[PDB]
RNA sequence: UAAGGAACUCGGCAAAAUGACCCCGUAACUUCGGGAGAAGGGGUGCUCUUUAGGGUUAACGCCCAGAAGAGCCGCAGUGAA
RNA sequence: UGCAUUAGCUAGUUGGUAAGGUAACGGCUUACCAAGGCAACGAUGCAUAGCCGACCUGAGAGGGUGAUCGGCCACACUGGAACUGAGACACGGUCCAGACUCCUACGGGAGGCAGCAGUAGGGAAUCUUCCGCAAUGGGCGAAAGCCUGACGGAGCAACGCCGCGUGAGUGAUGAAGGUCUUCGGAUCGUAAAACUCUGUUAUUAGGGAAGAACAUAUGUGUAAGUAACUGUGCACAUCUUGACGGUACCUAAUCAGAAAGCCACGGCUAACUACGUGCCAGCAGCCGCGGUAAUACGUAGGUGGCAAGCGUUAUCCGGAAUUAUUGGGCGUAAAGCGCGCGUAGGCGGUUUUUUAAGUCUGAUGUGAAAGCCCACGGCUCAACCGUGGAGGGUCAUUGGAAACUGGAAAACUUGAGUGCAGAAGAGGAAAGUGGAAUUCCAUGUGUAGCGGUGAAAUGCGCAGAGAUAUGGAGGAACACCAGUGGCGAAGGCGACUUUCUGGUCUGUAACUGACGCUGAUGUGCGAAAGCGUGGGGAUCAAACAGGAUUAGAUACCCUGGUAGUCCACGCCGUAAACGAUGAGUGCUAAGUGUUAGGGGGUUUCCGCCCCUUAGUGCUGCAGCUAACGCAUUAAGCACUCCGCCUGG
RNA sequence: UAGGAGCUAGCCGUCGAAGGUGGGACAAAUGAUUGGGGUGAAGUCGUAACAAGGUAGCCGUAUCGGAAGGUGCGGCUGGAU
């Protein structure tokens, strides 16, 4: 450009959207609006638990649920681990963390935090997943 | 409608530069020609010579090479233009390939260069990397 | 006609309510005309100053006022129709 | 801070004129005068946010956080009004009004935790309804005293920073031992039982500390001295008390005591192998593993990265020059509207002289506290606090210098305009001359087919259908001169004769002394189709029709035929309006035709060769890009302006 | 006397926060039903485009067809003879 016009029209920097936009959202309880605190997890509870199948040729069905978290907003969080206590209505936390190969499905469901205790049957990813160290 | 005499001035001299011209001249001024002496002070070409005509006559420039069919003159730049008018510290004044090119000042104590405004203790109007 | 106010009744039928003039304001929609007096607000008697209008202008005087001030009376001032 | 998908903002407003009244000022209000003043440099309004120091990472160019930790502003259920006081429109004052809450013997009474804990709530979550004022610091009092929920400490939390740990010379490379075996083995593994030894911490039983020094208390006095002396500032040297705390610390005794966890072992990246397992469970930072032989899943030994953490999640920065001043592109990748012309704006040729404004220097003051240069001191190291200049080398108080910019006075003409001599035309709006054609009606003419068909047919034919010519007409244009010709900014421009002109260009260059470029606004044109009028339906032709083909129709075939067509009369505002290249100026290999003007040599019986200008074209260096391809009719080498772009 | 002046009190009109509606404006939420879009499975039909993809493209435009496509008029090559 010309540093002329660059005074008339500055640099303007560009912005970057921000994946997980659940989880930069709070809630005015009083006024219905809207914060912004950037939670780890921020808790929710359950609605539906399911499964989903990934549409990349790998397959499985892997275990997600539609939680409606503190302010009031419905995702679908993919549960990891293997049992789970998530039968209906668990009052749970929830991370970020996308899993690929699967749309719409961006959050995880953090393990034997709020509700749920963890998997039991692990014992090389032992500190995810709920369970306390042996002996 | 050109705005920068200094520079298509001295970027017509790298034009014949490439092509390896030894006789090229360029237009006067009270500058442009003291602007020329303080090339030929250095000495980097044979001679810069004589103003002749009625306005701004051509004052030769006389390219002067090295023996292996080379050409002495890497670089040649006027940093300053009309819209951007740059200045120089004496303090941090750098060198122009690290002690290998020359740097000129423009100020009221006459026309100066590196050397002559490094001793000197004034900046200037910095015009000229050419190394 | 106390209190209530469509509970009446097939149905607000009948009645009640609105209404003149002046000033402020006025939507959707439109064939750009309208809708429109939309809706909705406010004012109005009498006396004296007056600066001044329509001027009765000759000018205040001759009546309405130019319309502004200051007053007086009543439950109520287009005090009826 | 941002939004013009906020442009017209204000009317005691805008200036002044007189009273206030303020510690002072006035449009601050009130009577007067003109509509003025404010504005695209975005006033106005909207939305968002206490500000700064400071933090933080950046090579610098710097810009993001504010719990911090300091300085300033604003607030104290809400909203008003005042009082008092030097200082308030007053966080534990008053009144009014409001909303909430509480006590009641029902008559009326009260309260405002954003002072410190605590309670509920919400949250992922963020301290004990803690101690003592010993120190400091403040309040009124000489002092003593009270208030400290300031402060100084304790609690609790790895949340985070620094040390401390989880402790050793031996001796079987095999004592007892399995993630393997084409087991024989090295092996976990100089691991270890089985021992030398040390006692960080730890167990636990005894000294103990600074801080904790500074007063007023404890007279002689001096100084202003005083009628004389307490008093007050000033020397003693006599004596005061300590939350923390007998905590910290020191001694000894003590056992080698009681202590690390976690993710992979695919390639990125150092840490592998067996059981299931059968695209299942599941892992998954990108590429991806599992379909009965997975190193990748899940199960288990080794190691590895490094230690009270490890891992996940989310959040700012570097990596990253994907905001590119430094340090980005606009021909085909994303980046030129369809072109202009043009208002503002920006930026402008050449050569002289004034200032010292801008530049650049020199005398100082000189830039901030934890943050920030360099070197010590305090911390057991250290975590964490001071010192000494550096000190600003940025800002101010100060002196200056004119090449180059700002203003001041001149000129030159290339660049542009006004001159003069001529060339060309399809350049826009108006009048004539004629040709040829499809359609019609008529003559002659005649009678079986004429038209249409890739294949035939619909149709048109007995009226003479067409035919056919001296000759009758209509609709609409006008092959030939026709071209990498010319003109127009572009959409574009075509038989011409004429009208009015535009404009191009050359040459002489006479003159004005740069009179320029971009070009936001604005104004135009704006191709075709579409909204409509009058000539239009002659031909063409959407829509519609007919005949068959074809395996399939009415599709490829065919016509008839509607507006629309043609043109004039209104536009709309769109194209691959593309040279997919914005516009103005300097410079660097060529050859080659061609359009107009000037230049000629021979001459030619109007033709050969050649200079130049402006161009129209075709090939082709250096440079260029990713390459295509560009290279005098640049995408090469430089300057100025506008506009546009940054994943789909 | 407390009569004047003042003062408490008395009236009398200027400006008031809040209120009260009043109309709107603006913003958000929700709404029986709906209609465009995205992802998956592409379950299904057709084969349009890429080979002169069996009957070259492309833009502006216009019309029909549910769509693909069909046609028509100007312009462009980013196309075979």
């Amino acid at each position: 450009p010309t540093i002329n016009q660059l005074v008339r029209k500055p640099r303007q920097s560009k912005i970057k959207k921000s994946d997980s936009p659940a989880l930069n959202k709070g809630f005015n309880s009083k006024k219905k609006k809207f914060t912004d605190l950037n939670s780890p997890q921020k808790r929710g509870v359950c609605t539906r638990v399911g499964t989903m199948t990934p549409k990349k040729p790998n397959s499985a069905l892997r275990k997600y649920a539609r939680v409606r978290l503190s302010n009031n907003i419905e995702i679908n969080a993919y549960i990891p681990g293997i049992g789970h206590n998530l039968q209906e209505h668990s009052v749970v936390l929830v991370r970020g963390g996308r899993v690929k190969d699967l749309p719409g499905v961006r959050y995880h469901i953090v393990r034997g935090a709020l509700d749920t205790s963890g998997v039991d049957g692990r014992r090389q990813g032992r500190s995810l997943y709920g369970t306390k160290k042996p002996k | 409608t050109m705005t920068d005499p200094i520079a298509d001035m001295l970027t017509r001299v790298r034009n014949a530069n490439m092509v390896r011209h030894e006789k090229l001249e360029l237009p006067a001024s009270n500058i442009k020609k003291e602007i020329a002496e303080i090339l030929k002070s250095e000495g980097f070409i044979k001679n810069v010579e004589y103003v002749e005509d009625d306005k701004q006559g051509v004052l030769r420039l006389f390219l002067k090479y090295g023996q292996n069919d080379e050409r002495v003159i890497t670089g040649l730049k006027r940093i300053s233009k009309p819209g951007l008018r740059v200045y120089a510290k004496a303090s941090e004044m750098p060198k122009v390939l690290n002690g290998l090119g020359i740097a000129l000042v423009s100020t009221s104590e006459g026309v100066i260069t590196d050397k002559e405004a490094r001793k000197r203790n004034v900046g200037g109007e910095i015009i000229a990397y050419v190394w």
